[PDB]
Order: C-alpha cells, then structure tokens, then sequence
C-alpha cells in the first residue's frame, strides 16, 4: 500500500483508487481477487488518509 | 479476511428444528440441533438480505476495549496485555472450576429471574448496536 502510495499516487469515490491498487496488485506483485469492501479503511488506515475525505 | 454469509445454510444452524448431514463411511442422519453459536472476527461481515426472517436472529456486538504492550494514554479502552493469560492462567486446573462456579451461578440466575427465556433481559446497549450494524450492510 505504501508503495503503490510512494510510486504511483501524487469526495474521493475511490472507485479510482480501487481500480488502481487491484490492477497494481494483480500486475506488479501476483495475482489474485481484491475483494474492496473494507478496503477503503485499509486505505484509510495508509499515510493517504490525511488527505482523503471519508464521506462519499 | 471479510466473510460473507451465504444467508443459507445458517437457518438451520439458528433455527430450533432438525437438520439432517451425512458422514464419511455410512448413512445420513438426522438429529436435533442443541448448541450454542458464537462466531467473532476482525473484519466485517457480509448480510446480502435484508428480509426479517434473517434479521430476527442475529445479535451483533462491537468491542471497544483494546489490548497493546503500550498502554498508550488518553485512552481509557487502551491498556496492556498479560502474556500469561495466553501462555498460563488457562491450563491452571483451579481457574477452570473457578470458571465453571461462574457459569453455573449465571446459568442459576438466568433460571430464577427472566424465567427462562433469553429474549426478555433488556441490553439496550445491544440492541442500540445491532440497529446500526443493521442500518449498515444495507446496499
């Protein structure tokens, strides 16, 4: 997540930010599903979340 | 990892009638079901429907306590943890009859008071709480 933030990341759906970690992640490091639905407070949880707004 | 309930094949696991399962090596069987069902998780669940059928079951909870080797302050649901609760203090035989007084003194109290249904005592803590685990999970 960090990484992804550090390389690539310069009402926040989200739905873009989504798209881009399950792409980034079934390309760079594997394969596999990315299920979201608490995905957006695993982001929440990363340095991105300071300047992110919660509310939709 | 978040789990989604089928909202099937957990009827029978709640509901008070029989189920029948069939085991390796022989012939399938019926049985009644006399458990009690507790499930916990760090990461939510996932309820698809919202139909009452399934919504009168159910009791959902929140903790708000929080254990770390930092009790860090301004946080009074923040304390420390004790190693030998996990390493001993389990398999110590006392503390297991210590815990089974407690249990059945509970169950005894249960039984003199509230009669003997578990749908009477008032926790408005869990209902307040289950109401807005309800109102989320709801697309």
């Amino acid at each position: 997540l960090h990484r992804f933030i550090t390389e690539r990341v310069v009402v926040y759906n989200l739905s873009e930010v989504v798209t881009a970690y399950a792409e980034w992640y079934n390309t760079n490091i594997n394969v596999k599903r990315h299920i979201a639905l608490e995905l957006s407070q695993e982001l929440e949880n990363s340095v991105l979340e300071k300047y992110l707004q919660w509310s939709p | 990892k978040s789990e989604v309930l089928n909202t099937s094949r957990l009827k029978e696991m709640v509901n008070p009638g029989d189920v029948t399962a069939r085991e390796l090596n022989q012939k399938q069987e019926s049985f009644q079901m006399t458990a009690t069902m507790v499930a916990a998780s760090n990461y939510n669940f996932i309820i698809d429907t919202t139909d009452h059928g399934t919504w009168r079951r159910l009791r959902h909870y929140r903790s708000k306590v929080k254990f770390c080797h930092n009790p860090d302050p301004s946080n009074p649901y923040e304390k420390k943890e004790d190693p030998r609760f996990i390493h001993e203090y389990i398999m110590d035989p006392d503390c297991q009859n210590a815990f089974f007084s407690i249990l059945v003194y509970f169950w005894e109290k249960l039984q003199k008071e509230y009669n003997g249904q578990i749908k009477k005592v008032f926790c408005p803590t869990i209902e307040s709480e289950t109401e807005a685990y309800r109102k989320s999970q709801d697309t």
